[PDB]
């Protein structure tokens, strides 16, 4: 409970859950984007 | 050692240039930490320490032994405003201006702000008051340029609000610092020499309007001015540039008027 | 179109300030000279007093003999003709010995031998003056920042005239004593060493020489901007932070994100200028001794398109 | 993100354009209307430099060079791959610089301080505009400007310098070099003096301005004063830039031969042009 | 008090300031173009300072 | 994804729209200049060679 | 959690209007990309 | 797009209109110069 | 009802309708100009 | 990897999101420019040769 | 309420209206110039209708 | 010429200033076109 | 005191001083422009 | 010694989370090296 930012643990959990959902959405678009490039032009 | 390379193209010249990058990186770190002895730790817009303090840590404190037995000053140290700030938050999110709650020039906020310095006159190397009136100064006299004493004092509204009576002089530097302008009420205010423009026949004060001349903070002693009184006077006059813009008759002021 | 505080609009002339007396031997201190109104418009009008001690005398004697020796050679090169002396004043030169003599003192008096004598006088003159800066600070009990800031200048000065010639094993590598000659020496230095621009250390010195102009233009303008709050009295702002120090802090904090203090800005000031010659001495020292061509050195270090 | 004293100075007003539309702080930075232009021109200028590295075919930061259009294109548009990018970057650089100066003006008005800083910066911009705009326009080719490379804009200096022989003999250059050397000399002296007076020998009290004047009067017999030295610092820097801008704007426009040839006028003065002896004849 | 004119006046105000600044810049560029043409640059002009 | 509205509980809309406006216009200008530089996709050049404007 | 002072509903309204603008901007972009790809494909 | 009017409760209207006037003029200047840069589409040259 | 500028909702609607009307008028003239140039010199 | 939410007790959400936005954009711009530099994976040059736009 | 700006604003107001009218006239002249260039006038054009 | 101010009690000031702006612009346009008409003083031609 | 426009004598004097100042400023710039052209191309 | 100011119990919790971040970062890196070593071994 260092609380440098003043957020409570409940606020951190909610902020993180939304943040991870944004991250997994960003990662999901990237994985599709990499599949499209690898199919069109594989680099391995 | 012409062309002598330890490995690859790395040679004595290459040794020196990289060793300097390390030195310069270290030096920039050292210089930046020294600059962090004032105004730190950072604070939120309310007054609590912020979650962010910067990549550079605070330096080990150092002590300045002030002259003339004024004490010591250890920085970095706990620094407080020591005055009520009459400002109101204009947005809950940070990084937004704080609007004055009342009259900003009287409340000492914004461009008219001032700091709670020591309420003592500043001393020379001999312990005497650095800034004294020319009347009380021994042998001082106007040596060159137009003598401003006796000239009418015209404000930014192109209206005369008094005349100069006395000049205050920094005794060691031997240069004028303040003009003692006597108003229509018989009292004399101090105007910094940097904020006035002594013309051929008048003292034009672009900072303040005629009605604002009476509002200049006064000095407790006619023979000396403390550091605190200097800040209030200098703050008030310089605060007039933005807070008397509606009262200024200049063309550029009208163009930049709201 | 207001008062910008660039020039004082009024001058006051009180009694001359005789200065502090911490540990300064007042016997060696002279009297107060005149008051210059022309100087008073910009800064202080009072000239003097000036302290003259043992190192002051040695600095002046060697400094005068250095100045005198160049002058006598300048007259000899003029044929003792005052008209020729003024015509070829900048084109006169006290050239160092020829490359054949190397570091030997066997050069003829008119072929480089006189330069060794004049250079010795300058050497003693400058080093004696450096101690004078050291001792004057010690006498008043101040820091030795000037002494070590000066030693940065000496390092470049020593390198150009003394250290680099020794490593190159020839006095011909040194600097001639003349207005246009030491300009020509500078140009010939780059051309021989292959475009000294591609010297990394010469580039750094230009960075700090540009930066010194940048920092002093920044610092000088900042204090003149906050001079309306009495910001020019920087020592009191260090002791008791007024509103000028805060506004000066805030202007640069809101402009470029970071700021300094009233005392920490002068640490930037001293190090910005010291590195001008500090990196300069290494840059000249390497040239010839380590690198005989900087552009070829630049090519092999990824600074030029070829290679 | 605020200093211990920053709050009381954060008030509206002083803006030149936009009012409160852009009157906010991003961290420590104040944005303003001209800061938005600053960030856009800065970001756009930086990206086009990075994109110019792609077209050039190199990634070494020192080899990156945005060359201006060749002399054949004169003062017109050029293909982006062979000069056109430089023109866009120069426009972006010009926009970024002037927006930065005007952003400083807004900060000046908000704090109530003088406009010495943006006026000092404007001298640098006119120095910059001399090299990339004023000199090339007079010479009628963007190719006379300098490439935007770390070590290729030095090639421009060396090549332009040696176009006129030894460039040291440029009389405006000699004035500016003396100013640049003097300013650095003043800065070292000024920086060291205050530190010596503020960080004295251990145990001894912090010194006063009188000790600063006493030190330099005991040293060189004259002290210019705390106000004078900062005036001197500003004027030494601006004069150095003013004469540096002057030295280039007359080179290739008014003077075309070797600069050493210029100095023969003094030697060829009527009353001593023919006297035997000396260096010249 | 017409809203359509008021909005158009503001946008014309901004466009005028941008226009004056741009026209002022062209004036400086044109001035240096004229001076360079007047001076004998074309008769004797320096080679390319940088590789094309 | 339905909780993304909370980004405005953190970021003030005034600063974001300014930041976003700069970012998008910077991005848009960036891409157009990339296409212009390349000999292909320089639509001004494509039409000139297609319609013999030279 | 409160930083900007917006209530939960005000954020939801603010986001919905913002998302409406985003999809409108995206739709023109998709139309533009189809137009360019038809005119000159890059794959 | 039925609530785009609310952006005027975020940004002051008169300030935006001035800024938009600057943006539109500079953008118009930007495009015209690029057209003049190309050897084609340069109306000042193809006419003569 | 954020009230960052102080304008009421009704004033925002009226101003936006004015702004949009000018925008479509500006858009329409630009389309005509683009048609004129494309007729004179197509860029596709 | 369950208590990673406590990073927001250490790091301010506003500063990280700005830093992350700048980081991601500059990282994305960097990778695109790296691909464009190489003659292969420069999709602008790839399509020109594939559909013979050189002529 | 600045008198110098007020007078300059009026004169700029008149100069702007004269400028728009003159620029609008040039637009019509330029439009007919463009149309004439587009049409095959130069390929076959009538002789002088009046004695030069 | 010490009573030329009284002409503003004859002619309304704002009306004259608008009319004078029109007159000055048209006169400026008039002279510039005449210069372009002459084979010399035609800056748009002698430059090229 | 004819009062055809209704302006008092003082307002006429103030307006005329404003008008004359602009006139001399306009005259001065025109003189500079005429000097510049006469240097470039004299017409006498 | 409490320069940071946090307690040992806070230090233990921070360290446990920090090492979880470290081992997760290392675990991805080990898999990253295994794939690269198989694709192009450097020994
Ligand atoms: C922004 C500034 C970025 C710096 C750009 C430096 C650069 O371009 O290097 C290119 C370099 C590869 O260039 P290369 O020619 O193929 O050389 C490959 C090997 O380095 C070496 O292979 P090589 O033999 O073929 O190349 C010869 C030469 C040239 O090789 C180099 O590229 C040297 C580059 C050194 C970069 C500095 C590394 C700093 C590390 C601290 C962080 O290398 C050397 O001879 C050694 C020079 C370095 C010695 C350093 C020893 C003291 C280090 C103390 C710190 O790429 C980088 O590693 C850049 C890293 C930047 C990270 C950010
Ligand atoms: C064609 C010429 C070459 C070139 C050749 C050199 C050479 C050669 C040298 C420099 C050096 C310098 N060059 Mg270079 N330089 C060129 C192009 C440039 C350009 C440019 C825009 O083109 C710039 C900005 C510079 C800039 C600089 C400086 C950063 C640096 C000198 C610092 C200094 O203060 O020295 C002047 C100061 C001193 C020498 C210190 C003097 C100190 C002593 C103690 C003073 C004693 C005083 C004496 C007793 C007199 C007293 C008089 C009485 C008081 C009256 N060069 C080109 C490429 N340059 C120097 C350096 O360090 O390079 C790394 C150097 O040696
Ligand atoms: C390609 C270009 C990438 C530029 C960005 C690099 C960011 C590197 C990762 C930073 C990080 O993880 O911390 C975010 C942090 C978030 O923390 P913060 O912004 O609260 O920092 C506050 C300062 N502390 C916490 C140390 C007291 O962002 C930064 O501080 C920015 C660092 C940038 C360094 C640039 C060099
Ligand atoms: C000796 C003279 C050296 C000259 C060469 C380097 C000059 C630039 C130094 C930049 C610097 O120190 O910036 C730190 C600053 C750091 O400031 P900041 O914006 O991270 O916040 C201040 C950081 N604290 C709180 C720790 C003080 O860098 C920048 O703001 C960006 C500069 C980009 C270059
Ligand atoms: C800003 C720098 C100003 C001061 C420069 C001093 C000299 C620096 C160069 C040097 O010594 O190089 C050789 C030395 C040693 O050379 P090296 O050969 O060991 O390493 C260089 C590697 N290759 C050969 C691949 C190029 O270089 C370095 O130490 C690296 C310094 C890199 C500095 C790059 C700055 C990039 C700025 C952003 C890009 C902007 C483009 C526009
Ligand atoms: C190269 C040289 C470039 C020189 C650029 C100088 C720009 C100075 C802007 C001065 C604005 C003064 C003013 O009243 O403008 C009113 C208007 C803006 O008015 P406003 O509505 O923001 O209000 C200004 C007054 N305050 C903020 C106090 C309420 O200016 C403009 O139209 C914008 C400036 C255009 C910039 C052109 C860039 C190209
Ligand atoms: C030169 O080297 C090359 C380029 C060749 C190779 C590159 C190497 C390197 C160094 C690559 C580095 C890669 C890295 C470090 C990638 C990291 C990516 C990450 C971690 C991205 C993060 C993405 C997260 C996103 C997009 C999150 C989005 C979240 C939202 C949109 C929702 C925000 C709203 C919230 C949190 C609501 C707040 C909650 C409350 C209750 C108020
Ligand atoms: C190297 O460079 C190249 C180009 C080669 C490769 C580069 C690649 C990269 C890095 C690409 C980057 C892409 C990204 C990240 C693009 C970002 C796109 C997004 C997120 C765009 C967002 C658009 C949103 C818009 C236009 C929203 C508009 C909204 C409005 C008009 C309405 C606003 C008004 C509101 C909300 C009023 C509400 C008020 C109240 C009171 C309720
Ligand atoms: C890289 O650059 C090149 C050139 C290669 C390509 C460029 C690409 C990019 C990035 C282009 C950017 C385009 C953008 C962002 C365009 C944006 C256009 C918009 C949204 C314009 C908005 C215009 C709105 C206007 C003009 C609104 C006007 C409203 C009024 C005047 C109020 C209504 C009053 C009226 C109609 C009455 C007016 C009164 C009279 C007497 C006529
Ligand atoms: C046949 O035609 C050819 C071309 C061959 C020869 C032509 C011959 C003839 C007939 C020429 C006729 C010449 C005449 C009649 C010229 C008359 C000139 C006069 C009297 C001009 C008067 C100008 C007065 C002006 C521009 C007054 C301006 C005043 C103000 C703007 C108010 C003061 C405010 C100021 C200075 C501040 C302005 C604000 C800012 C922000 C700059
Ligand atoms: C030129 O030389 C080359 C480059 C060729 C070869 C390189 C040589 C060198 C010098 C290699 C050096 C390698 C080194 C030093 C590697 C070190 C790596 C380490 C130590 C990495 C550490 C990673 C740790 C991570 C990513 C940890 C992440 C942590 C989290 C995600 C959780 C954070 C949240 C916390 C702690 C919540 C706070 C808790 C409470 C209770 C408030
Ligand atoms: C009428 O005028 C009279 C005759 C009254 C007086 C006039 C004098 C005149 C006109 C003087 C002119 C002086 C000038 C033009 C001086 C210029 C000096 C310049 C430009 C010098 C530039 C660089 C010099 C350097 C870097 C010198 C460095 C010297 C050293 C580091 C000392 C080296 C020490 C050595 C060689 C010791 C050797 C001796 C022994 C015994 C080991
Ligand atoms: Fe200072």
């Amino acid at each position: 409970d260092l609380g440098y930012t003043g957020l409570t643990d409940e606020q951190a959990q909610e902020l993180h859950s939304v943040y991870m959902s944004g991250l997994w959405l960003f990662s999901a678009v990237a994985i599709v984007a990499h599949l499209a490039v690898y199919i069109w032009r594989p680099w391995f | 050692m012409v062309g002598v390379t330890a490995f690859g193209n790395f040679d004595l010249a290459s040794l020196a240039i990289y060793s300097f990058w390390i030195f310069l990186a270290g030096l920039i770190y050292y210089l930046q930490t020294e600059n962090m002895r004032e105004g730190y730790p950072l604070e939120n817009e309310d007054g609590t320490p912020a979650a962010n303090q910067g990549p550079f840590p605070l330096p080990k404190p150092k002590t300045f032994i002030l002259p003339h037995g004024r004490g010591t000053l250890t920085v970095p140290g706990p620094e407080s405003e020591d005055r009520p700030i009459a400002l109101a938050r204009t947005a809950v999110s940070e990084g937004f201006p704080h609007a004055p709650t009342g009259d900003p020039m009287k409340d000492g906020v914004g461009p008219a702000s001032w700091v709670a310095r020591r309420d003592l006159p500043e001393l020379d190397g001999h312990g005497h008051n650095k800034i004294k009136p020319m009347k009380a100064a021994a042998g001082f006299h106007v040596s060159a340029g137009k003598n401003p004493i006796g000239l009418p004092v015209r404000g930014c509204d192109l209206e005369i609000a008094g005349k100069v009576v006395d000049i205050w002089v920094d005794i060691p530097e031997q240069m004028a610092r303040f003009l003692e302008v006597e108003l229509k009420d018989g009292s004399t205010r101090l105007l910094p020499m940097q904020m006035v423009k002594v013309q051929s026949n008048r003292v034009h004060v672009n900072a303040l309007s005629s009605d604002l001349f009476a509002g200049i903070p006064t000095i407790k002693s006619p023979t000396e001015v403390t550091l605190l009184e200097e800040d209030k006077i200098c703050g008030y006059v310089a605060g007039g540039l933005m807070y008397a813009a509606p009262k200024r008759k200049s063309v550029v002021a009208a163009m930049l008027a709201e | 179109a207001e008062y910008q505080n660039i020039f004082s609009q009024v001058q006051v002339r009180g009694p001359a300030d005789l200065g502090m007396t911490e540990d300064v031997n007042l016997a060696n201190r002279s009297g107060v000279g005149p008051f210059s109104t022309l100087l008073g418009w910009f800064g202080n009008a009072q000239l003097g007093p000036i302290y003259l001690g043992s190192l002051g005398v040695l600095s002046l004697f060697s400094g005068l003999m250095w100045f005198f020796t160049i002058g006598i050679w300048f007259w000899y090169q003029a044929g003792w003709n005052p008209a020729v002396f003024l015509r070829d004043l900048f084109f006169f030169s006290l050239e160092p010995p020829a490359p054949e003599y190397g570091l030997s003192f066997a050069a003829p008096l008119k072929e480089g031998g006189l330069w060794l004598i004049a250079s010795f006088f300058m050497f003693v003159a400058v080093w004696s003056w450096w101690g004078r800066t050291y001792l004057r600070a010690q006498a008043l009990g101040m820091g030795k920042h000037t002494a070590w800031a000066f030693l940065s200048a000496i390092w470049l000065w020593m390198v150009l005239g003394f250290i680099r010639p020794i490593l190159m094993g020839s006095w011909s590598e040194a600097v001639p004593y003349g207005i246009f000659s030491h300009l020509d020496w500078t140009n010939n230095f780059s051309l021989v060493h292959g475009n000294l621009f591609y010297n990394p250390f010469h580039g750094l010195s230009i960075a700090f020489l540009y930066g010194s102009a940048l920092l002093f233009a920044m610092h000088g303008a900042t204090i003149l901007a906050v001079s309306r709050f009495g910001g020019e009295r920087e020592l009191e702002q260090i002791a008791d932070r007024g509103t000028a120090a805060e506004r000066a802090a805030l202007f640069w904090r809101w402009t470029m994100g970071f700021n300094a203090t009233m005392e920490g800005i002068h640490r930037w000031a001293i190090w910005m200028a010291v590195l001008v010659t500090l990196t300069g001495g290494i840059g000249i020292l390497l040239s010839g001794t380590v690198v005989d061509n900087w552009y070829v050195w630049g090519q092999n270090h990824g600074m030029a398109p070829l290679n | 993100a605020l200093l211990s004293f920053e709050r009381k100075y954060r008030v509206p007003g002083g803006t030149l354009v936009g009012g409160n539309l852009f009157d906010f702080w991003v961290g420590p930075f104040y944005v303003g209307f001209f800061g938005v232009a600053t960030f856009f021109f800065a970001a756009l200028g930086i990206i086009l430099i990075a994109w110019s590295a792609v077209l050039q075919g190199t990634w070494n930061p020192q080899l990156i060079s945005v060359y201006p259009p060749a002399l054949e294109y004169g003062l017109g548009g050029a293909p982006l791959a062979k000069g056109g990018l430089w023109q866009i970057i120069t426009i972006c650089a010009t926009g970024a610089f002037v927006s930065w100066a005007l952003r400083e003006v807004e900060i000046c008005r908000k704090l109530g301080i003088g406009y010495h800083i943006p006026f000092a910066f404007a001298f640098a911009i006119l120095a910059y505009l001399t090299l990339v705009l004023f000199r090339p326009v007079m010479m009628g080719a963007w190719g006379y400007a300098f490439p935007y490379g770390i070590w290729t804009h030095l090639d421009w200096v060396s090549n332009t310098g040696y176009t006129y022989g030894n460039f040291h003999y440029n009389p405006a250059h000699m004035i500016a070099i003396s100013f640049f050397f003097t300013n650095a000399l003043a800065l070292a002296l000024h920086g060291a003096l205050v530190l010596s007076a503020a960080n004295p020998e251990k145990g001894k009290e912090m010194r006063t301005p009188d000790h600063e004047d006493t030190f330099f009067r005991d040293l060189v017999g004259y002290s210019i004063g705390t106000l004078g030295i900062h005036r001197l610092g500003l004027l030494l820097s601006l004069s150095a830039v003013f004469f540096s801008a002057l030295c280039m704007i007359i080179t290739g426009t008014i003077w075309f031969d070797q600069w050493v040839d210029w100095w023969q006028w003094w030697v060829k003065l009527p009353w001593w042009a023919n006297i035997p002896g000396g260096i010249n004849g | 008090t017409n809203l359509r004119l008021w909005v158009a006046f503001q946008m014309m105000k901004g466009a005028g300031w941008a226009g004056g600044v741009f026209f002022g810049t062209l004036l400086l560029i044109g001035f240096f173009r004229v001076v360079g043409r007047m001076l004998p640059i074309q008769e004797n002009q320096a080679p390319a300072p940088n590789i094309t | 994804m339905s909780k993304f509205y909370k980004i405005w509980m953190i970021f003030d809309p005034r600063r974001v729209f300014v930041a976003q406006g700069v970012f998008l216009f910077l991005l848009a200008v960036m891409i157009h200049l990339i296409l212009l530089s390349t000999p292909s996709y320089n639509w001004l050049e494509i039409s000139a060679a297609k319609y013999n404007r030279v």
